[PDB]
């Protein structure tokens, strides 16, 4: 499954 | 609490009347929830992840409860694989990383 | 230290002898660094999250230093947007989430 939930606001 | 990181740091949240599981995520600027019908005005936005970008609906001033702590903040709704609580809401609940 | 979350939790790391900045990411199972040369054997792997998956090189049992703390563990290398320290190494350095 997906496991790297890095998230960026542009 | 003090939450160790041997497992994913999953907590219960309450948003728009619904209970959900979500990941406490220091690597997210923003809080991103899986698709759901939430009432209110929203604005479109693109956010980036590890693999590229997704389009989300941006709702402002939304009441949300995170592991018992009341907050009011921005929530993005779109195709994330997992509900994520990002730094915008982590700061409101007083969360820090300690080592 | 105790790191607050008003800004991205970026720290200095040392990997393969070179100093880099990386994001402490409780929402990542594993550690993935931007394209670089590393010594050793590796295997291909997919990793993913928001936006889908990227293909990385998986190196096992690599020494890395994270904000002055030595750790050893699996390091992935590939076209991540930013250097990311995930749970696999956060645990090694005794990192917890606190609120």
């Amino acid at each position: 499954r997906p496991g790297n939930f890095f998230q960026s606001r542009p | 609490p003090q939450i160790t990181l041997w497992k994913r740091p999953l907590v219960t949240i309450r948003i728009g009347g619904q209970l959900k599981e979500a990941l406490l995520n220091t690597g997210a600027d923003d809080t991103v929830l899986e698709e759901m019908n939430l009432p209110g005005k929203w604005k479109p936005k693109m956010i980036g992840g590890i693999g590229g970008f997704i389009k989300v609906r941006q709702y402002d001033q939304i009441p949300i409860e995170i592991c018992g702590h009341k907050a009011i903040g921005t929530v993005l709704v779109g195709p994330t694989p997992v509900n994520i609580i990002g730094r915008n809401l982590l700061t409101q609940i007083g969360c820090t990383l300690n080592f």
